[PDB]
RNA sequence: UAAGGUGAUAUGAACCGUUAUAACCGGCGAUUUCCGAAUGGGGAAACCCAGUGUGUUUCGACACACUAUCAUUAACUGAAUCCAUAGGUUAAUGAGGCGAACCGGGGGAACUGAAACAUCUAAGUACCCCGAGGAAAAGAAAUCAACCGAGAUUCCCCCAGUAGCGGCGAGCGAACGGGGAGCAGCCCAGAGCCUGAAUCAGUGUGUGUGUUAGUGGAAGCGUCUGGAAAGGCGCGCGAUACAGGGUGACAGCCCCGUACACAAAAAUGCACAUGCUGUGAGCUCGAUGAGUAGGGCGGGACACGUGGUAUCCUGUCUGAAUAUGGGGGGACCAUCCUCCAAGGCUAAAUACUCCUGACUGACCGAUAGUGAACCAGUACCGUGAGGGAAAGGCGAAAAGAAC
RNA sequence: AGGACCGAACCGACUAAUGUUGAAAAAUUAGCGGAUGACUUGUGGCUGGGGGUGAAAGGCCAAUCAAACCGGGAGAUAGCU
RNA sequence: GCUCGCCGGAAGACCAAGGGUUCCUGUCCAACGUUAAUCGGGGCAGGGUGAGUCGACCCCUAAGGCGAGGCCGAAAGGCGUAGUCGAUGGGAAACAGGUUAAUAUUCCUGUACUUGGUGUUACUGCGAAGGGGGGACGGAGAAGGCUAUGUUGGCCGGGCG
RNA sequence: UACGGUGCUGAAGCAACAAAUGCCCUGCUUCCAGGAAAAGCCUCUAAGCAUCAGGUAACAUCAAAUCGUACCCCAAACCG
């Protein structure tokens, strides 16, 4: 799975359709890149996976109100 | 003459035996399903 | 290691059976042998009854 | 220790066979039942721990199948053990 | 609770008896070989082979108690590389497998109808997958109406075969809202005043009453027939008890029972009262959520099909306002009403069964009813998924075959 | 030395005959032939449904196959019987 | 019991898969072997399966399967580097005498040896999950030195019709 | 003892020649299609260690888990 760890944006359902009466599936795949981040309570860098609409946020919000409270038990990253 | 099936239970024990099908998901199923019907014998190879 | 005392070491009733059973239960199949008695069904005399020594080997009490 | 007596639980009844206890069995060689585990090295012990005599040959084997124990239904003697001593001085066990 | 028992084919010896473990049962709580989550590793239906640590001894091989994976918590160790950290080790918690049916999410038809076919219908069915609770799911508004106002959701009868959609075909098919079942709403964006006041769960108890081991409870005798009566007859008597079942042909009066009535080691449901822990009744004043609503483009879900197409999800780019502000009201605009998102949670009225209990059938009776009343999913067929029988009823009693 | 001439073991289908409710789910009897190869073979694996495998017949894929077999939608549909 | 016949590279001997009480003595003759049945792999009992060295295990591992950490996938499932199974391969341990109704490189006899410990005697650097040699791999042909195998003679015992 | 089986004893026990589909052979020689790995084994050193342990030749003496084991077989015991 294509997931955008920093948002949890995963694939979803959908159809293709076009201008034609027959209709077809799709499911919307992501697009998946990676980047890397600093968390200044345990001084080191951290390698995440990211994409489309997700890694806007994160850049918007801002680190310190995001990775800085994104665990959940802890997730070994 | 040669029969399509020849006496063996070292196959029979590899392709249909206990452990073999509870190792795949399918298999496992066959033997959920033996319990279904309720068939005396899991396995004919021992 | 009698029933009026309290609190003692549990591993001492493994002895209990060694007296009670291992030096027993053969030699009452086996005096027939020796001519004697030669009935078969006196397992009674150690079957149920050393159970219960078993259970006080299982006890925490003085463990 | 080494070896301890807490093993000694082995052997059963009396046993018989043609090969031995039918002129051995008050002279040097006699046939015994066993459980499950005939305990092969255990035999010996538990014979010079009940009457004090030294063994110089033990066999045990395994007894297998064997047709028919029941009238209306199936029936068996399956897998099964024995133990044959042989003393090393001793005669009348 | 109880004197006959030690399961049955099964008898006998032996063994408890009848007296403070006889058998039988209720409570809780041990014991639980090997396979099997299987948890050292391997693997094969019941098998195979190691390690860690300690001890013992002819220091010829014994044998405890422990070692999985993932996520988190702590403690020591630690590579490139100092410090560090990946990595290594040790202790702890959580998960693992199983269990009937229901249930959220995911993958997703064809047939069928359109007397013909693709859109539409059929169907988010069928089947497969993931995951989980005693129910799952929903919720008290940037919702719904229409100037009247509603004030959660679900379930039921309806609204309505109407609106709306629709090759303007075949047909799919509402909402508003009524009658009903069933009624708990709150907090964060933030502080004080009030005083621990309302309400609910948990837990030490109490009381009232059930549940899991129970024993008491009224009357029928004679005579005849027959090998034998629960029958005929004489009539007699009980009934808040004429229900099953059992006993040798029809039992209200023979047995287990019924109506009617209690009793308590331990475990435990319902309801009344109470302590404790956690939550906190009431008053008052602030304050109203910006990477996501809009906007272009495209899907999904809407009863609703590309149309003049609102709304809510959602892929992608892009990204906002402040009271002469913002969302919505099914094109769009104004006016106007209503809500105010961009934070989180929710009663069971509903769904269901392996199980527990009560009730019931104008149910069948050995080819019936399940294929299966019977050592049946056995025999038997196929490499395999998967197919698949024959076969019940001597008698009241074993008295069952001597001589 | 040999995709060489004949030829046991080994292999094997071409002709002929017998068999054909059989001994038989393809054999039997006789012969011609393959036998260092582009071969054959013991043992265990791997290739699957419009997919496999094929010096390629839509042949072979456990007797089945212009699309295998079982179980389901399915008691689908039949202006007909 | 005497006699005959056929097979004799099988119509024989040994090993294995696969099956499963079949072995032997002791009896039984309803059913079974499409019969007779006194036989029997049939009925029903009783007896029988003796291993340090044999086949397996050991230790390594090919094809292939599984597969961590990691990756792909809603998911069933799968990829791939360690690791772990696995030989059809590479690696320690017994021969031929005669015995039992039925067993045997399993017994008893004689003789042999590998593994592990301990004692004896002389000589002594042993050692990675690392380094080297080996293990270790095709097809065919042709030299050397032989042995099972077999007869003659020798030698032995028997015979002389 | 039992002519009943069950033991004891015991003659000769050689080389001449041909050699099988078997050895030396994982050979040698030749060839193009140029033909598994690893561990045991032997050997090198690191680590570590000492009249040890391990390495070699010859020995005495004690110990040796577990699986399998009955029977058939080009076939009446496999399968048809």
């Amino acid at each position: 799975s294509r997931v955008c760890q920093v948002t949890g944006k995963r694939p979803v359902t959908g159809n293709n359709r076009s201008h034609a009466l027959n209709a077809t599936k799709r499911r919307f795949l992501p697009n998946l890149h990676s980047h890397r981040f600093w968390v200044e309570s345990e001084k080191r860098f951290v390698t995440l996976r990211v994409s489309a609409k997700g890694m806007r946020v994160i850049d918007k919000k801002g680190i310190d109100t995001v990775l800085a409270e994104l665990r959940a038990r802890g997730e070994k990253y | 003459m040669k029969r399509t099936f020849q006496p063996s239970v070292l196959k029979r024990n590899r392709s249909h035996g206990f452990r073999a099908r509870m190792a795949t998901k399918n298999g496992r199923q066959v033997l959920a399903r033996r319990r279904a019907k309720g068939r005396a014998r899991l396995t004919v190879s021992k | 290691m009698k029933a009026k005392e309290l609190r003692e070491k549990s591993v001492e009733e493994l002895n209990t059976e060694l007296l009670n059973l291992l030096r027993e239960q053969f030699n009452l199949r086996m005096q027939a042998a020796s001519g004697q008695l030669q009935q078969s069904h006196l397992l009674k005399q150690v079957r149920r009854d050393v159970a219960r020594v078993k259970t006080l080997l299982n006890e925490k009490a003085g463990a | 220790m080494i070896r301890e007596e807490r093993l000694l639980k082995v052997l059963r009844a009396p046993h018989v066979s043609e090969k031995a206890s039918t002129a051995m069995e008050k002279s040097n060689t006699i046939v015994l039942k066993v459980a499950k585990d005939a305990t092969k090295a255990e035999i010996k012990a538990a014979v010079q721990k009940l009457f004090e005599v030294e063994v110089e040959v033990v066999n045990t084997l395994v007894v297998k199948g064997k047709v028919k124990r029941h009238g209306q239904r199936i029936g068996r003697r399956s897998d099964w053990k024995k133990a044959y001593v042989t003393l090393k001085e001793g005669q009348n066990l």
